[PDB]
């Protein structure tokens, strides 16, 4: 997350850390963000787990916080199953069907359990989404510039407003290559925006006044650039994929 | 290729004192916070006492504070339990666990040590300690 505050327990309690293992008795590397959708389902991006899609790569850590003390038996989480979405493409600059569902997990075999650092994130009506102007929060361990190799310590936090599909296609923007299955988003000061290593990770608005998880991270020609938003997944034309996987 | 193995098990008078030593070969030990549980011929298994990575951070069960002391060396890749005053309740079989604690939760292994060790990453075989007046 480039810009904006860092974050604390009870903030994005839906937020999950993804990691993938290392061989040996290394410790896991930071891989993407994720959203607690169901106490067993975590929502994210498919370009995250592209080029190793076998579930044994990773593992899911819940409940992050400053003031949550960490606990292996609850917060972390084996991958019992990787779904991409079967029509993943990779295109010029943007990503089509940039979602992906992880079932989790505990190593004694449990769901995830509610706290006041753990909970679920509620997905949108079908086709519903806030109006372009809303005020979305985006979360992440993702670089804090573009030109950064750098990921942050802490969970950081961040405000960006819808941006319109008119507004979005613009030439000067991205013109063609966004679709109505995307969500852009940007600060209208161009200073705040997610950035690499937020992929997953959640664009939260409120519908009907209730946060909601509208978006999965999923792309952008830099971080916080002018004229160009990041572009997100749009998780209310995804509903009935995430839920013929789920049930 | 990763293991880990205690040792310094043995059978102490009461009162007596005694150190066990859990050894890592086939990774760093550093990076990992590291707790000692044991499990009674009766009861579950429990935390004993827990060290973060840097050695910043311990916990330990009431019934063992101010009794024993856990430290470690990550130049010899190693953590220590010294056990002072044992007593009789102390007898139990004695694991080394290690777990990578990933960044943004507090400084406190607290959590890591109350909780009867469920989610360690990796374990050790075992060591035998027993308190007893047939010593
Ligand atoms: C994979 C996922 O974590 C990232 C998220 C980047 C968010 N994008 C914006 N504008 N906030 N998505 C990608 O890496 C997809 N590819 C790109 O974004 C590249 N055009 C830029 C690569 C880079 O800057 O690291």
């Amino acid at each position: 997350i480039v810009g904006g505050e860092f974050t604390e327990v009870e903030n994005q309690p839906w937020f999950a850390a993804i990691y993938q293992k290392n061989k040996g008795g290394s410790p896991p590397s930071f891989k993407c963000g994720g959203s607690l959708i169901s106490p067993c389902w975590v929502a994210s991006a498919a370009h995250c787990f592209i080029q190793l899609p076998k579930k044994e790569n990773y593992v899911v850590y819940l409940g992050q916080s400053k003031e949550s003390s960490y606990n292996p038996g609850e917060m972390k989480f084996e991958v019992e199953q990787l779904i991409l979405h079967e029509y993943y493409r990779e295109d010029s600059l943007a990503y089509h069907n940039d979602i992906a569902l992880l079932k989790i997990r505990t190593s004694t075999g449990q769901c995830a359990q509610p706290s006041r650092s753990i909970q679920t994130i509620a997905l949108p009506p079908r086709f519903t989404d806030a109006p372009f102007g809303s005020d979305c929060e985006i979360t992440g361990f993702g670089k804090e510039s573009e030109s950064d190799y750098l990921y942050p310590k802490n969970l950081k936090m961040s405000v960006v407003k819808l941006v319109s599909h008119e507004q979005c296609m613009q030439p000067h923007y991205y013109g063609s290559e966004i679709n109505y299955k995307m969500l852009c988003a940007a600060d209208p000061e161009w200073k705040t925006d997610s950035c690499k290593g937020d992929s997953g990770g959640p664009l939260i608005c409120n519908i009907e006044g209730r946060p909601t998880l509208s978006g999965i991270v999923s792309w952008g020609r830099g971080c916080a650039e002018k004229n160009k938003p990041g572009v997100y997944t749009r998780v209310s034309h995804f509903l009935d994929w995430i839920q013929s996987h789920i049930g | 290729q990763v293991q880990l193995q205690e040792s310094g098990g043995g059978l102490v008078q009461p009162g007596g004192s005694l150190r066990l030593s859990c050894a890592a070969s086939g990774f760093t030990l550093g990076y990992y916070a590291i707790g000692w549980f044991r499990r009674a011929p009766g009861k579950e298994r429990e935390g004993v006492s827990c060290i973060s990575s840097s050695g910043g951070s311990t916990n330990y069960a009431d019934s063992v504070k101010g009794r024993f002391t856990i430290s470690r060396d990550n130049a010899k890749n190693t953590v220590d339990l010294q056990m002072n005053s044992l007593k009789p309740e102390d007898t139990a079989i004695y694991y080394c666990a290690a777990e990578w604690v990933p960044p943004g939760y507090g400084a406190t292994v607290q959590a890591l040590c109350n909780n009867a060790g469920y989610g360690m990453e990796y374990w050790g075989k075992g060591t035998q300690v027993t308190v007893s007046s047939a010593a």
